[PDB]
């Protein structure tokens, strides 16, 4: 048989980077949970990737602002992935 | 281009760890004395279900886990057989801090302990299968600053 | 004029996760920027872009083997891009 | 699907820095003593040269380098003027540990103090342009363990 790395084939989607805040709007949801489902819903029927919609959660969340504080969020995805990955609707 | 397999009906569990109240994280931990509760959290919890059950997975929905439940959780999972599975997912909605999230009981989990239970050796069912972890919490305090940038 | 996030648009190429070594051929260079390269040589050309590419140097360097110690190297990349990274040749 | 802007000539710069030669780090630090040089360094050196060069990128090479001189040399970039580049890129070839990578002489550089330079505030004209990193370099000590799976 074959042998791959133990750590192998995980995706890790983090809201933030290291050190900083992420955002929740409390009549709508989080700004990263609320873009990862729009894009999984509008992207996945196209046979998208998940990195491909990460990538747009991060461009989406990067444009969205805290006007109090000036504030902003920057999603982080890590990834031991060796395929890519598609969600299929069919 | 290669691709996972992904044809399994479902196509794995999706955990969704829903953390709203945190009354006893304000009771027992100094620091947390003022820690909010996440009121519209059940908005992302209702999105991630209706989301990935239209993507055909199995929604396993626990709200308001302290950290010993979380692992309670996960080493349930860890040892379930996923052999007729194609994917893993766990959704965990929570307060955080740097590399770890928080109970609603204010003790702190770090991630790498949560993801860590699901490598090849320690969940043999799921080798070779995709193992999917969104966390939704702070990874700390600061603010992340803007840059000006033209527009697209 | 848009504000982003200060720490958009990163990528970082990981040689291997957290904890672990990661190795070096003294006559060919080391797994990971030796995959690397020929990925690259190979589908830049192709339009494809880094994060396809760096999924494949995930899977080529996981069947890799220290048969000394029956070692293996797991590769991590982590990113806050918001568009997709391509390296045209025109 | 948006794609960063990726035409200017240079690209951007990419930085090699190849590290070999680990005599100083033999003889300063103590724990250090019996790290290898690390032989075959240059065969990446050379294949990143002749890839990125062939991407149309500007290969500023830098062999052998401290701590300090690592620092030295990104400054130097951070400062300058990014203006008529669309990418910036930034190879290290070097042992390491947890979070960091060593200079040759054994000093150690956390990983996210040398990407931290070139955030957009640091670094305003690369803002809303790639800045990409490879680090090639153990992490630790400890060995991967490999885990069966069926052939593809």
């Amino acid at each position: 048989t074959r042998y791959i790395p133990d750590e192998a084939d995980f995706l890790l989607g983090m809201a933030t980077v290291n050190n900083c805040v992420s955002y929740r709007n409390p009549a709508e949801g989080t700004w990263y949970i609320q873009s990862l489902c729009q894009s999984l819903r509008e992207r996945c029927p196209r046979g998208d990737d998940i990195l491909t919609i990460l990538t747009e959660v991060n461009y989406e969340v990067s444009n969205k602002d805290d006007k109090k504080n000036m504030g902003k969020q920057m999603p982080q995805p890590t990834f031991t992935l060796r395929k890519k990955l598609v969600f299929p609707s069919d | 281009d290669k691709v996972y397999q992904m044809k399994s009906k479902p196509r794995g569990y999706c955990l969704i760890i829903n953390n709203h109240n945190f009354a006893k994280a304000r009771e027992k931990v100094p620091k947390l004395h003022s820690i909010r509760d996440r009121n519209g959290t059940h908005l992302d919890a209702g999105a991630l279900t209706t989301t990935f059950e239209e993507l055909h997975f199995e929604i396993k929905p626990h709200d308001d886990c302290t950290v010993e439940q979380i692992y309670e959780i996960l080493k349930i999972y860890q040892l379930m057989d996923h052999s007729n599975m194609d994917c893993f997912i766990c959704c965990i909605l929570s307060h955080g801090d740097k590399g770890i999230i928080y109970g609603t009981d204010g003790q702190e989990a770090p991630i790498y302990e949560l993801t860590s239970q699901f490598t090849g050796l320690k969940c043999p069912s799921l080798a070779g299968k995709p193992k999917v972890f969104f966390i939704q919490a702070c990874q700390g305090d600061n603010y992340q600053k803007g840059i000006p940038v033209e527009t697209d």
